[PDB]
RNA sequence: UUGGCACCUCGAUGUCGGCUCAUCGCAUCCUGGGGCUGUAGUCGGUCCCAAGGGUUGGGCUGUUCGCCCAUUAAAGCGGUACGCGAGCUGGGUUCAGAACGUCGUGAGACAGUUCGGUCCCUAUCCGUCGUGGGCGUAGGAAAUUUGAGAGGAGCUGUCCUUAGUACGAGAGGACCGGGAUGGACAUACCUCUGGUGUACCAGUUGUCGUGCCAACGGCAUAGCUGGGUAGCUAUGUGUGGACGGGAUAAGUGCUGAAAGCAUCUAAGCAUGAAGCCCCCCUCAAGAUGAGAUUUCCCAACUUCGGUUAUAAGAUCCCUCAAAGAUGAUGAGGUUAAUAGGUUCGAGGUGGAAGCAUGGUGACAUGUGGAGCUGACGAAUACUAAUCGAUCGAAGACUUAAU
RNA sequence: UCCUAAGGUAGCGAAAUUCCUUGUCGGGUAAGUUCCGACCCGCACGAAAGGCGUAACGAUUUGGGCACUGUCUCAACGAGAGACUCGGUGAAAUCAUAGUACCUGUGAAGAUGCAGGUUACCCGCGACAGGACGGAAAGACCCCGUGGAGCUUUACUGUAGCC
RNA sequence: UGAGUAGCGAAAGACGGGUGAGAAUCCCGUCCACCGAUUGACUAAGGUUUCCAGAGGAAGGCUCGUCCGCUCUGGGUUAGUCGGGUCCUAAGCUGAGGCCGACAGGCGUAGGCGAUGGAUAACAGGUUGAUAUUCCUGUACCACCUAUAUCGAUGGGGGGACGCAGUAGGAUAGGCGAAGCGUGCGAUUGGAUUGCACGUCUAAGCAGUAAGGAUCCGGUACGCUGAGCUGUGAUGGGGAGAAGACAUUGUGUCUUCGAGUCGUUGAUUUCACACUGCCGAGAAAAGCCUCUAGGGUGCCCGUACCGCAAACCGACACAGGUAGUCAAGAUGAGAAUUCUAAGGUGAGCGAGCGAACUCUCGUUAAGGAACUCGGCAAAAUGACCCCGUAACUUCGGGAGAAGGGGUGCUCUUUAGGGUCCCAGAAGAGCCGCAGUGAAUAGGCCCAAGCGACUGUUUAUCAAAAACACAGGUCUCUGCUAAACCGUAAGGUGAUGUAUAGGGGCUGACGCCUGCCCAGU
RNA sequence: CUACCCUUGGUCAGGUUGAAGUUCAGGUAACACUGAAUGGAGGACCGAACCGACUUACGUUGAAAAGUGAGCGGAUGAACU
RNA sequence: ACCGAUAGUGAACCAGUACCGUGAGGGAAAGGUGAAAAGCACCCCGGAAGGGGAGUGAAAUAGAACCUGAAACCGUGUGCU
RNA sequence: UAAGUUAUUAAGGGCGCACGGUGGAUGCCUUGGCACUAGAAGCCGAUGAAGGACGUUACUAACGACGAUAUGCUUUGGG
């Protein structure tokens, strides 16, 4: 593990699955603070895929996107995403605390694509 | 178990010394003029500029 | 211990024995120090000092007791509501059922036996184990320390040599020394041997999905299985209980009288234990007796006679880990490497996708120890630790000295 | 030889029965108060509240093996829920007033509160369970009450019913 | 007070866009996840307005709430054929006269009430926010009424009319794979003989059909009824994967128009108490048939909604209980196991951190029960096909004894079977640590005690060596039987008759059952 | 609710064993004995629904005035409803 | 020389009723503005609730949670410690 | 430099007072009860009782009154 996020290890995987196809098709979300800080490392992984662009950077990327339309998530990256960090090494995300939340007082973040 | 005795309100007084909140740890945000709390975006109309 | 009384408790004090976890006494089992011996030596007996540490694993039984097997330096005896059920078990016994022997005409009882059977609790206050915050320690701060006191540890074997010597007709066989390697126990650690390793690698079963072949994903305990990095660990790897100083117990004495001699004692002077106080390791100035050393900061306004804010410094807030319930304590905050990413390595797995070739096909071979990679080492600001705000001194009075 | 109604037979026997008792002997075990086979010394077996034996059956009781194992030598790591921190909501049993220490005593004879000493700056949070004769339940045990109630009998007095 | 302490009731959510004073919690959306012999669909009790639309946010909801099974305001239940009455009667209750009885009243005949059973005429499709064999469209059926030889009972007879178990068969529903239509032909290497998805349609009325059987009346003697299924039409009708045309995302939607429906393979748990067998010998009355004596009309109650559940029984929006019908695909014995379909669902507190301790789960070096009352608990065995298999025995068994071997995929040859489907031999080869590669499904043996066996019991500490048991034995009982309730009438025994009934003991089976009648 | 009884309805995936009897053969004066097919009995065997409650862990101001998890017994009958 | 809303009927109130039980049956608790509703027109904060005014009134700590309004209990400020 | 003495701090607590909240005692009041005295009266019902179900108003949820002539009608006295 990382950090575990109150899900099991199963239900985790699939949250930042999620969290990370989210991201990318809408650029800017948000969430909690501790996944935004679990996102970060997750979402930035696939854009180096997308900078490498081969077929096996393809189907290793395929493993960790989901299959949602727009085009799909994964030919948005390999396009617009991965052609405006060409020259960007690092640092593809950035959170921004706004505060506690009603109800829970979690802190609530918001993340985008830098 | 249960209490052998009755608390006074000495004692209940006493304990509830250190149960308090503190004040918010807040700034004053130099676009809106407003208040706001450090680290955080200005929640009035405004920006972070960090 | 078996009793005797009937003083506390019947608007209720749970009964064995064991497990877990101890603490205390000495009437000492082992180890240490000695006197006497019907003590030749190696072994013994019996008394005196001594509580520092140590004091096993099984068979039978509910067993406490006891007997036995194999060891051990030794397998001590007692107290603490026969320690201990707001810690645990509940076999036994004191529930209801039902059966045997015996007693009763009987319902039923035991001088007994046998199979079975719901054991409750979110701890106030004292007590104990850790941790913080307020104030004090006559200015405000940063580090480094003394140690009054307190805690810990304290165990022992077996071989080799001096020496087959002393002793004894022989059989046998040493004290006092000198070396070596163990048992149990404690503590630190993860290089090695192993364990785990649910965000590492791969292989593989059923089924559903990405439109289809190839390639992947979900679910089935992590579907399962063979390995496995960092971290946490023992069975693993290191170390320790060494050497010594002072005063003594029992004992042994030297000079010496009371008592012309004798006599360790009355005066004086020695020697003598695993025990006592140091030496060894940790805590410790709330040690209100509040200690010490080095360093840093030290003007403006008043008649307030005092005030102010700011200085040295520290927090709020944020990025974290060597730390951790939380905080606290440590590494950092742009005059930057603290974390995430990104590039490069270590270790892990085991030779990828795609294509090409050889096969009817399952498959095999080549490029390429390839390609993937959580925690480990280095570097780079790309992203985020922005802006900013709070707390914090002007040093009382006597006396001696200069 | 004494007695009575006649005085335990076949089978079984230290037994779901045997006190003395872990009876004595053998087997299994390194070591077996349990177990199996014997003996008979039957306190206190016994022929339809049957004696003796039996293939199959049993969530029955009991002894012994092989395999597999954290049961254990002796513990170690990992996953999730509670516990722990933050936001919302928010009880209970209990309670004479409490600023609620330890030792040796003392006392209705086991003291937080008394005597004499020793120790202790004020306020919290996590955790343990020795004590408050901790909390629940006006002791089921024992005894008592000219208490109750269920059952028995050749206890007393009656009755339904039958002759 | 305990104290802002315990708890917040089994479980997967994530983001986007709205609305709003206020959003983890409400509405819409995409991705993910759960059940799927059920959390899906329909109904009997039982609740009794909880159902729908428009508004609301004081209290209820274990948090929030802009929301609701909650508050306010308006609505919603449609029958000649469905379930009940105007038809029948079990068990039982009631009972004119009647019998018995201090009173009250108990029992009982004719008669009557009474279902859980018997009889009894309607089906498809469409429609609303809320009904639906009920309204509407189409096509039907039954009873009675009016127009343009028959009736036969309150009576006789037949039928109605029935148990349990076993296979063999006919047909069908449903299931699946090709062809035939209607849309798609692309992600990232590849292909285009490629990927999806739909196939019908009722009752009634006509044909023919496996199979199977001497009161005119009944009884005595001396080609007939019925019968699943198929088929022509009903049906130029209806529906539908979808296709082309119209205005405000015409989101969407009204509107007319027009399309395929074919053959085959296995096969019900539905369709006959039919046929065969057995002992335990398997309702009554009416409807119905039978013989004699003689162009209209069509009523009352229920109907909404929840119904394995937040709406019923549990005081609660409570892990419990609750009768019946339906029953998909891959795999298979299968209504098992794992993954899914139709359809539903994400469970009315969360966010962190990843301390001790408790609970549930996985692994573990060397050994292995040493633990302990006690191998408790867990682990081990487990599927199918083959060999093989002991003492004992009541000859059935023990026995799945015990103990061993095999199991994947590919390709070759190769007698089967049903009518595309099901079952096999052998040989050659490939791979990994592993071949019922997951889920699931016996540990076994050697001796003793008790009870013969299946069964039952202290609803909530006992499930057994206890109760029952088939079998044994003794005994009362000759029929208005004894015994039992009432202690009367009236009943059970029993519509039975000693091979029968009540009571006591013992408790399959085998060998046996000693002596004593003092005494009660 | 619970215990018996009465009446009249309902439910019990699947798979496996193979009693009586019958029938062919053979054997006898015969009965009647051995073999092979057929048949499909049973308070029969394995195992889901269904009905239970043997062991253990949890809980014990329980989710609940008797439950849950994991295993366990019967499952064509003296069944269950 | 009876009670005066814990009293007097169980019931001064729309009580033998909420309810609670299968049933027979059991059984509460709830009084008071003012002389007259003259029961707060209007302005301001708030989504509303609720206030602060200004008016009615002799009185509004008489505003329908309505006479008086106490004790336990819960707070805010302060004098000495 | 040295020796000695002494004080402010109040996180929070104690006491005294001032002002609020809560809750509904007490005082005073009574729509209604209790116990009795003197005088009527001491039964209703098959001509359908006591007791109830359902309805009735311009609305009507409930209580009183009433009954398809229904929130009531005629007639003879009072006012």
């Amino acid at each position: 593990g990382y950090r575990k996020l109150g899900r099991t290890s199963d239900q985790r995987k699939a949250m930042l699955r999620d969290l990370a196809t989210s991201l990318i098709i809408s650029e800017r979300i948000e969430t909690t603070e501790a996944r935004a800080k679990e996102v970060r490392s997750v979402v930035e992984k696939l854009i180096t895929l997308g900078k490498k662009g081969d077929l096996a950077s393809r189907r290793n990327a395929a493993k960790t996107l989901r299959n949602v339309e727009i085009q799909t998530a994964l030919q948005k990256l390999f396009g617009e995403i991965a052609e405006r960090y060409t020259e960007r090494q690092g640092g593809y995300t950035r959170i921004l605390k706004q505060g506690p939340r009603r109800g829970d007082g979690a802190e609530s973040v918001i993340i985008e694509l830098v | 178990a249960v209490p052998k005795r009755r608390t006074s309100k000495t004692r209940k007084n006493k304990r509830r010394t250190h149960f308090k909140i503190s004040v918010p740890g807040m700034t004053e945000c130099p676009n809106c003029g407003e208040y706001k709390l450090s680290h955080r975006v200005c929640k009035n109309c405004g920006s972070y500029n960090g």
